[PDB]
C-alpha cells in the first residue's frame, strides 16, 4: 500500500552535514509535490521545506533559507534533504509529507513515519487553547486563531487539522475547514468564518486523544498553530 | 405466419387512438406568451488541450468539472472555472464514441468504437487513475455510456440493444432488445426511473430501467435520430436528427407536439440540450454553429457560430449557469 | 490568484506539455485504414505484413497501424467518419471472387461508397487484387463474361486481369486528387509491405510538398 | 416468425395505455416551463456579480 | 585712443545700399584693398553680391559703409570698435572659405581698437530679406544651408526639373500599383482558402507578400490632394532633416517607419522562409516535421529585428525627406547611416538565403539516391519542378540584391562630386550661364525602385499555379 518510511538519522555535532532520503514506495511519486516539516522535542510542527511535481517549483521557510537543499529522484521513488551548518535549533523528527494540488483534492493527505536528527510578513496561527480534559463520549469544540483574513476571492478558506496519536505520525482530519479526509470517521465536523475556526468532535472516544495543529495553506511559508493536548 | 397484418391493425389503431386524442397542436396554445426576446451568448473560456476530434462531454453534477473523450486517445477532465486541466486519462483504445460523469463525482466512464465501456477511478489512493472494470459483452460500437449510480451504467450499442450493466460483478443484468437499426444516442431521467433510446432507423423508444419493458414507441422522423435529452421535468424529450428536424415529443400524450426546422437548413442535428428552466432547446448542427431554439413556440431566438468545423457533444450544465459544445476543431468553447 | 491554484496551474502546464509530447510521438506513426468485403482475404495480406483490431508493423523507419474494421457489422455512414485525417485506405479485393455469386459486383460496389465518400476525398487509395493465382487457374475453365457481359477481349490471364485492373481504377469520380495504386500479391517474396511503403511514401511526399506551398 | 409473434405481443401490450390531452399536457408544459424562467442564467441573463465565467 | 591724422578728400557716393549717408567727408586709408573712392565704390559693388544670406548682409551693411566711407574731423579717421568686427567673424565667416578677408577685414589691435565711439547707431537697415531661386527664408540654425547661414534651399530638390520630377512620380504611382496590385491578389487567394492554407510554410509566405504590400502602399501615400506637400515638404519650405525634431510635426516619421519596418521584416521573413524549406526538405519523408514546435520563436525574431533597428534608426537622428521618390527614407546627406542600416541587413539576407537555399536544393536534389524505395513517375515530376522553382528564383533574388548594390555604390563614388558641383553652382548663382557638372542620374533611381518592386514581386509568383 501508500507506504512513506525515511532514514539517516542518529546524532551530528554542529556545523556538520547530512542527507535524509523519504524513500516512496506504493503510489506515483512523480505527480506528488513533497513536504517537509521537523517537530522539535517538545513543541508544535514548523514548516522546513517544499518540492513540487517534476521540481518545476521549490520553497523553503526563513529559518533554513538557502542553508538546506531539497531534491527528489523520481525514478527511484525517492526524495533527499542536503542539510549544511546545523545550529542546535534543528534538533527534531522530520516528516516526509505528500500532497497532492488539484480542484477537490486531500494535500497532506499521509505523513511519514519520521526520523530524528538530534545534534550536540508571515502569517502566525494564535491557537490559545493548550490542553482541555475530556470524557468518553461528550462533545468538545477546540479553538483556532488566524491573523489574516482566511476566506480567499476563489470562495473556500485554506486551513487544514492534524491529529498527532501519542507516538505516532498526525494524520489530515479535514481540509479547507469542512470537508473530511478520506479513512476518517464522521464524528469529525468542522465550521466557523474568516479568522475564526473550530473542530467540533463530536461524541469523544478513547484512542481519539492528542494533540490539534491547524496548518493554515493560505500563505509561504505554512504556518502551524501551537497545538491542544487532549487529556482523559 | 399470417400475423404480419394483425400487426398492421394494432398498428392503425394506435396511430387512430393517438390521432383522436390531438386537439391542441402546442404552437396554437403558446400563441399567448410573449417571446424570449433575442440571446446572444459571447465565448467566457476556450478550453484547448486535445489534437484531435473530439465526440463527447458530460458536466459532473459539481457544475464545474466536465470531462471531454477525444479521438487523441486521451480524455482529459476539465475544470470549467479556470480552464485548468485535473486528470489526463490515458485510454487503452484510440477510437473513443462517447464520455460519462458518475453523479457522485468518484467514477467516469469512457467507451468507443471496440464495444467496451471502460469505467475510470478518479477519487483513488496512490494519486492516478485505474481501470475499475471493461464491460465487455456487446457485438457492435458503444454509442453513449450514462451512470445511474456509482454501480448501474446503461450503455447504447451498435447491436441495437442497450443494456444496463451491474459494475461490481461486470455482467449484463438486463437486455432491452426492441429496436432494428444502430442505437446512436441515450438519455436518463431526472428521478433515473425509465430512459429514453434513439435509435439509427427514425424511432425514439422509451424503456423502464427496472423490468425492460418497451412502454412506448414514438415515430415521426424520416432520417437517423443522432441525440436525445428529457425536458428538466420528465414528461417530455427533444430528439435531433438527420431531417433537421429537431421534434419535442411527449411521454404521456404519446405523439409529437411541436417541429423545430428552418427550410433554409440542411444538415442533420448532432446534439439537444434543454436548459434548466426548459424554455430555450439547444442543438448542434453540422454547420458550424449551434442555434438556440425557443421550446414553446418553433422560433429560433439566437446562434451560436464560433466553431471552424461541425459540433458533436453540447452538455447543459444541472444549474443552467453555462452550455459548452464540443466541436471536431480540438477546442471546446463554454457558452453563457 | 492563491497558494494552491498557483499548484493546481503548474499540474495544468505539466500534463499539458505531456498530452503535447504524446501528440508529437503518436503523429509520428502512419495510419492505413484497412476494407475490405466479406471473405476478400483481409488475413491473407494481414498475416503477410507481420470489435477493432489495431496491428503495429515497422518497415524501412515507418511505424504502420491498420485498422481491420471489416470485423463489424454494423451501418458503416455512422463510425467511418472516425477515419478521415488517415494516410491511405487499403482496399483487397479477392480477385477469385469474379466466379462465386454477383460477389465482385459487392466488392465493386462497396469500393465505389468508399471510394466517392464525403470523409476520404483526399487520402489515396491503394487495393491489392489477391488471389491471382486461383483466377489465374480459373479463367480456363469459365471465362470474366460470367461477371463482366459488356467485356471484350482476350481470355487470356494478363489481359483479364488488366481489364479486370482498369475497371476498378475507373471506379474513382474525383481523379485529379486521390490516385489509385495497385499491386498483385507476390505470395514467395515481401514486395507486398515494399509496395505498401512506396505508396504511402509517394501520398506522404505529395502531402510534405503540397505543405511547404510548392507542390 | 417467432419476432412477429414478440412484436404484436409487444404492440398489444402498448396499446392499453391512457393517452391524455395534447392541451392538458401543453397547457402543463407550458405551466413548468413558465413558472422557472426565474432559476435560468441563459433567459434572464445574471449581472456579472453571480455568474462566475 | 581711436584717432590718426590722415588727409581725406569730399565724398562723391553718398548711398548705403538703401539709406543716406548723414555725412560729408569720407577716407580710404583704413580700407587697405581700395586706394581712392572710385576703387572702394568699385569694391563696394562687389561686396554688394552678399544681397542673399540677410542676417549678414544687414549686421555687414554698417561694416561695408563705414570701413570704406569713415567720417574725418579735422584729419582724423575713426577706426570702429571691438563691437562692429566681432558682430561678423563667428555666425558670418562665409568670406574666409569663400575667398578669405583681407589684411584689411581682420581687425587687429591697431586697425580696430577696442572701446570707444562708433557713431553708426545713426543708420539703421533692419528689413532686408533675400533668398534666390533655389533658397527660402529660415530663422532656425537646424534648418539652414549649413555653409550659408539666413537662407535654406528649397522643398524642390534643385538638381532635377519638375518634368524629371513628374517622368519620376508616374514611374514610382504605376509600379506602385503593378506591386499592390499583384501582393493583394496573393493575399485574397490565401484569405479565399483559409485554415486549409493556414499550413505554417505558406504562412510564411503570406506574410512575406502581405508586409510587402504594406510597404508598397507605403509608397503610394504621396499622390493624394496634396500629400507630397506635407510628407516630403516642411513647413517653411525647404526639404526635411534629423526627422524627429521637437517643433516639426510627425508627418513623414509615420510614412518612413511603415516602409522601412515592411521591408525589413519583408527580407527577414524571406530568410526564415528559406530556413523553414531547408528544415521541411531535409525531413521529405518520414512523417517528422521539426518546424511544428519552434512557430512562436520564428514570428518574434522575424517581428522584433527590424523593430529594434528602426527604433535605433529614429535613436540617431538621420532620416530625411527626398523631393523625386517622395517618402522619407534613412541618410540621405550621410552615407555611413543609411550605408550600415540598409546594406549590412541585405548583405546578411543574401549570405544566410543563399546558403540555406543551396542546401534546400542540394537535399532535394540528393532526394532520389538517399530515398530506399523507388519515386513514383508522377512525384519525380513534383520534385524536379519546385527543384527547378527554388533555382530560377534563386538566381533571381541574388539579380535583385546585386542591383541595388551596383545603384548604391554608384551614389556613394560621387555623393562627393555632387556636393561640390552643387555648392558650387549656387556660389555661381551668388556671383550673377553656368550649369551642374553631373546630376544625379534618374535612370539610377528608377532601377533602385525597380529593384525593390521586384523583389516585393518576386515573393508573389509561387502562389501562380
Ligand atoms: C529580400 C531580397 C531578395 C530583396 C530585397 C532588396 C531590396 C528590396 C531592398 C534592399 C536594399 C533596399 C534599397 C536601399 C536603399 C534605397 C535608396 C532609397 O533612396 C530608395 C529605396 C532603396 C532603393 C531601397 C529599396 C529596397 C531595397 C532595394
Amino acid at each position: 500500500d501508500v507506504q512513506l518510511v525515511e532514514s539517516g538519522g542518529g546524532l551530528v555535532q554542529p556545523g556538520g552535514s547530512r542527507k535524509l532520503s523519504c524513500s516512496a514506495s506504493g503510489f506515483a511519486f512523480s505527480s506528488f509535490g513533497m513536504h517537509w516539516v521537523r517537530q522539535a522535542p517538545e513543541k508544535g510542527l514548523e514548516w522546513v521545506a517544499y518540492i513540487s511535481s517534476g521540481s518545476g517549483t521549490i520553497y523553503y521557510a526563513d529559518t533554513v533559507k538557502g542553508r538546506f537543499t531539497i531534491s527528489r529522484d523520481d525514478p527511484k521513488n525517492t526524495l533527499f534533504l542536503q542539510m549544511t551548518s546545523l545550529r542546535s535549533e534543528d534538533t527534531a523528527m522530520y516528516y516526509c509529507v505528500r500532497s497532492i494540488y488539484y480542484y477537490g483534492s486531500s494535500p497532506f493527505d499521509f505523513w511519514g513515519q519520521g526520523t530524528t536528527l538530534t545534534v550536540s510578513s508571515d502569517i502566525v496561527m494564535t491557537q490559545a487553547t493548550s490542553s482541555v480534559p475530556v470524557t468518553p463520549g461528550e462533545s468538545v469544540s477546540i479553538s483556532c486563531r488566524s491573523s489574516k483574513s482566511l476566506l480567499h476571492s476563489n470562495g473556500n478558506t485554506y486551513l487544514y487539522w492534524f491529529l498527532q496519536r501519542p507516538g505516532q505520525s498526525p494524520q489530515l482530519l479535514i481540509y479547507r475547514m469542512s470537508n473530511l479526509a478520506s479513512g476518517v470517521p464522521d464524528r469529525f465536523s468542522g465550521s466557523g468564518s474568516g479568522t475564526a475556526f473550530t473542530l467540533t468532535i463530536s461524541r469523544l472516544e478513547a484512542e481519539d486523544v492528542g494533540v490539534y495543529y491547524c496548518m493554515q495553506h493560505l500563505e509561504y511559508p505554512l504556518t502551524f498553530g501551537a497545538g491542544t493536548k487532549l487529556e482523559l | 405466419d399470417q400475423l404480419r397484418q394483425e400487426a398492421e391493425q394494432l398498428k392503425n389503431q394506435i396511430r387512430d387512438a393517438r390521432k383522436a386524442c390531438a386537439d391542441a397542436t402546442l404552437s396554437q396554445i403558446t400563441n399567448n406568451i410573449d417571446p424570449v426576446g433575442r440571446i446572444q451568448m459571447r465565448t467566457r473560456r476556450t478550453l484547448r488541450g486535445h489534437l484531435a476530434k473530439i465526440y463527447a462531454m458530460h458536466w459532473g453534477t459539481d457544475s464545474r468539472l466536465l470531462v471531454s473523450a477525444s479521438q487523441d486517445g486521451k480524455l482529459i477532465i476539465w475544470d470549467s472555472y479556470t480552464t485548468n486541466k485535473v486528470h489526463a486519462i490515458p485510454l487503452r483504445s484510440s477510437w473513443v464514441m462517447t464520455c460519462a460523469y458518475a453523479p457522485s463525482g468518484n467514477y467516469v466512464a469512457c467507451g468507443g468504437l471496440d464495444n467496451i465501456c471502460s469505467i475510470y477511478n478518479l477519487k483513488t489512493r496512490e494519486g492516478n487513475v485505474r481501470v475499475s472494470r471493461e464491460l465487455a459483452g456487446h457485438t457492435g460500437y458503444l454509442s453513449c455510456c450514462r451512470f445511474l449510480d456509482d454501480n448501474q451504467i446503461v450503455t447504447s450499442s451498435g447491436d441495437t440493444t442497450c443494456a444496463l450493466w451491474d459494475i461490481e460483478t461486470g455482467q449484463q443484468t438486463t437486455t432491452f432488445t426492441g429496436h432494428t437499426g444502430d442505437v446512436m444516442s441515450l438519455s436518463l431521467a431526472p428521478d433515473t426511473r425509465l430512459f429514453v433510446s434513439g435509435a439509427c432507423d427514425a424511432s425514439a423508444k422509451l424503456w423502464d430501467v427496472r423490468e425492460g419493458m418497451c412502454r412506448q414507441t414514438f415515430t415521426g422522423h424520416e432520417s437517423d435520430i443522432n441525440a436525445i435529452c428529457f425536458f428538466p421535468n420528465g414528461n417530455a424529450f427533444a430528439t435531433g436528427s438527420d431531417d433537421a428536424t429537431c421534434r419535442l415529443f411527449d411521454l404521456r400524450a404519446d405523439q409529437e407536439l411541436m417541429t423545430y426546422s428552418h427550410d433554409n437548413i440542411i444538415c442533420g442535428i448532432t446534439s439537444v440540450s434543454f436548459s434548466k428552466s426548459g424554455r430555450l432547446l439547444l442543438a448542434g448542427y453540422d454547420d458550424f454553429n449551434c442555434n438556440v431554439w425557443d421550446a414553446l413556440k418553433a422560433d429560433r431566438a439566437g446562434v451560436l457560430a464560433g466553431h471552424d468545423n461541425r459540433v458533436s457533444c453540447l452538455g447543459v450544465t444541472d444549474d443552467g449557469m453555462a452550455v459548452a459544445t464540443g466541436s471536431w476543431d480540438s477546442f471546446l468553447k463554454i457558452w453563457n | 490568484l492563491s497558494a494552491e491554484d498557483k499548484a493546481a496551474v503548474e499540474r495544468s502546464k505539466m500534463i499539458d506539455r505531456n498530452l503535447r509530447e504524446d501528440g508529437e510521438k503518436a503523429a509520428r506513426e502512419v495510419k492505413l485504414l484497412l476494407l475490405g468485403a466479406g471473405e476478400s482475404g483481409k488475413s491473407t495480406i494481414v498475416k503477410q505484413m507481420k470489435g477493432i483490431v489495431e496491428t503495429h508493423f515497422t518497415f524501412k523507419d515507418l511505424h504502420f497501424k491498420m485498422f481491420d474494421v471489416g470485423g463489424q457489422r454494423s451501418e458503416r455512414k455512422k463510425w467511418i467518419h472516425c477515419f478521415e485525417g488517415v494516410t491511405a485506405i487499403i482496399f483487397c479485393v479477392a480477385l477469385s471472387d469474379y466466379d462465386l455469386v454477383n460477389r465482385m459486383h459487392e466488392s465493386m460496389k462497396l469500393f465505389d461508397s468508399i471510394c466517392n465518400n464525403k470523409w476520404f476525398t483526399d487520402t489515396s487509395i491503394i487495393l491489392f487484387l489477391n488471389k491471382k493465382d486461383l483466377f489465374e487457374e480459373k479463367i480456363k475453365k469459365s471465362p470474366l463474361t460470367i461477371c463482366y457481359p459488356e467485356y471484350a477481349g482476350s481470355n487470356t490471364y494478363e489481359e483479364a486481369a488488366a481489364y479486370i485492373q482498369c475497371q476498378f481504377e475507373d471506379l474513382n469520380k474525383r481523379k485529379d486528387t486521390k490516385e489509385i495504386y495497385t499491386h498483385f500479391t507476390c505470395a514467395t517474396d515481401t514486395k507486398n509491405v515494399q509496395f505498401v511503403f512506396d505508396a504511402v511514401t509517394d501520398v506522404i511526399i505529395k502531402n510534405n510538398l503540397k505543405d511547404c506551398g510548392l507542390f | 416468425i417467432a419476432q412477429a409473434r414478440k412484436l404484436v405481443e409487444q404492440l398489444k401490450m402498448e396499446a392499453n395505455i391512457d393517452r391524455i390531452k395534447v392541451s392538458k399536457a401543453a397547457a402543463d408544459l407550458m405551466a413548468y416551463c413558465e413558472a422557472h424562467a426565474k432559476e435560468d442564467p441563459l433567459l434572464t441573463p445574471v449581472p456579472a456579480s453571480e455568474n462566475p465565467f | 585712443h581711436c584717432g590718426r591724422a590722415a588727409p581725406c578728400e569730399p565724398l562723391r557716393y553718398n548711398v548705403c545700399l538703401g539709406s543716406v549717408l548723414p555725412y560729408g567727408a569720407t577716407s580710404t586709408l583704413l580700407a587697405g584693398d581700395s586706394d581712392s573712392q572710385e576703387e572702394a565704390h568699385g569694391k563696394l559693388v562687389l561686396w554688394s553680391g552678399l544681397r542673399n544670406a540677410p542676417r549678414c548682409w544687414a549686421v555687414i551693411q554698417p561694416l561695408l559703409c563705414a570701413v570704406y566711407m569713415p567720417k574725418c574731423e579735422n584729419d582724423r579717421v575713426e577706426l570702429p570698435s571691438r563691437t562692429l568686427c566681432q558682430a561678423t567673424r563667428g555666425p558670418c565667416a562665409i568670406v574666409e572659405r569663400e575667398r578669405g578677408w583681407p589684411d584689411f577685414l581682420r581687425c587687429t589691435p591697431d586697425r580696430f581698437p577696442e572701446g570707444c565711439t562708433n557713431e553708426v547707431q545713426n543708420i539703421k537697415f533692419n528689413s532686408s530679406g533675400q533668398c534666390e531661386v533655389p533658397l527660402v527664408r529660415t530663422d532656425n540654425p537646424k534648418s539652414w544651408y549649413e555653409d550659408v547661414e539666413g537662407c535654406g534651399i528649397q522643398c524642390q530638390n534643385p538638381l532635377f526639373t519638375e518634368a524629371e520630377h513628374q517622368d519620376m512620380h508616374s514611374y514610382i504611382a504605376a509600379f506602385g500599383a503593378v506591386t499592390g496590385l499583384c501582393t493583394l491578389f496573393t493575399l485574397a487567394t490565401f484569405v479565399a482558402d483559409w485554415r486549409n492554407s493556414n499550413r505554417y510554410p505558406a504562412v510564411i509566405l503570406f506574410y512575406v507578400n502581405a508586409c510587402f504590400f504594406v510597404g508598397s502602399i507605403g509608397w503610394l501615400a504621396q499622390f493624394m490632394d496634396g500629400a507630397r506637400r506635407e510628407i516630403v515638404c516642411r513647413a517653411d519650405g525647404t526639404m526635411r532633416l534629423g526627422e524627429p525634431t521637437s517643433n516639426e510635426t510627425l508627418s513623414c516619421v509615420i510614412i518612413f517607419v511603415i516602409v522601412y519596418y515592411a521591408l525589413m521584416a519583408g527580407v527577414v521573413w524571406f530568410v526564415v522562409l528559406t530556413y523553414a524549406w531547408h528544415t521541411s526538405f531535409k525531413a521529405l519523408g518520414t512523417t517528422y516535421q521539426p518546424l511544428s514546435g519552434k512557430t512562436s520563436y520564428f514570428h518574434l525574431l522575424t517581428w522584433s529585428l527590424p523593430f529594434v533597428l528602426t527604433v535605433a534608426i529614429l535613436a540617431v537622428a538621420q532620416v530625411d525627406g527626398r523631393s523625386v521618390s517622395g517618402i522619407c527614407f534613412v541618410g540621405y546627406k550621410n552615407y555611413r547611416y543609411r550605408a550600415g542600416f540598409v546594406l549590412a541587413p541585405i548583405g546578411l539576407v543574401l549570405i544566410v538565403g543563399g546558403y540555406f537555399l543551396i542546401r534546400g536544393v542540394m537535399t532535394l536534389f540528393s532526394i532520389k539516391s538517399n530515398h530506399p524505395g523507388l519515386l513514383s513517375e508522377k512525384a519525380a515530376s513534383k520534385i524536379n519542378e519546385t527543384m527547378l522553382r527554388l533555382g530560377i528564383f534563386g538566381f533571381l533574388a541574388f539579380g535583385f540584391v546585386l542591383i541595388t548594390f551596383s545603384c548604391h555604390f554608384y551614389d556613394f563614388f560621387n555623393q562627393a562630386e555632387w556636393e561640390r558641383s552643387f555648392r558650387d553652382y549656387v556660389l555661381c548663382q551668388a556671383n550673377v550661364d553656368c550649369e551642374i557638372k553631373n546630376r544625379p542620374s534618374l535612370l539610377v533611381e528608377k532601377i533602385n525602385l525597380f529593384a525593390m518592386f521586384g523583389t516585393g514581386i518576386a515573393m508573389s509568383t509561387w502562389v501562380w499555379t
